[PDB]
């Protein structure tokens, strides 16, 4: 019940949180 | 929109900050674990020990971020 990477993938929502959250890190 | 600077989430390339953070494989996203700390994502069978099968468990947290 863990959260997988497609379980992300999956999720527009998710997957653009995700984005979001590297992109910042990577600045 | 955002784009990694690394991979350009590019599926025909490797990524250790997109996709798994031991192999960089996109391959078996349902068995890549997402830990809840670090939101990196790691293949059961490239863990150390690796495990069967992924937990059942409310979150988990990869051994970096145990620190074990
Ligand atoms: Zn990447
Ligand atoms: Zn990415
Ligand atoms: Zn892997
Ligand atoms: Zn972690
Ligand atoms: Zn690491």
């Amino acid at each position: 019940r863990v959260r997988t990477l497609l379980s992300v993938l999956k999720d527009p929502i998710a997957k653009m949180r995700r984005l979001v959250r590297i992109e910042q890190r990577q600045k | 929109g955002p784009s990694c600077k690394h991979c350009k989430d590019d599926v025909n390339r490797l990524c250790r900050v997109c996709a798994c953070h031991l192999c960089g494989g996109r391959q078996d996203p349902d068995k890549q674990l997402m830990c809840d700390e670090c939101d990196m994502a790691f293949h059961i069978y490239c863990l150390d020990p690796p495990l069967s099968s992924v937990p059942s468990e409310d979150e988990w947290y990869c051994p970096e971020c145990r620190n074990d």
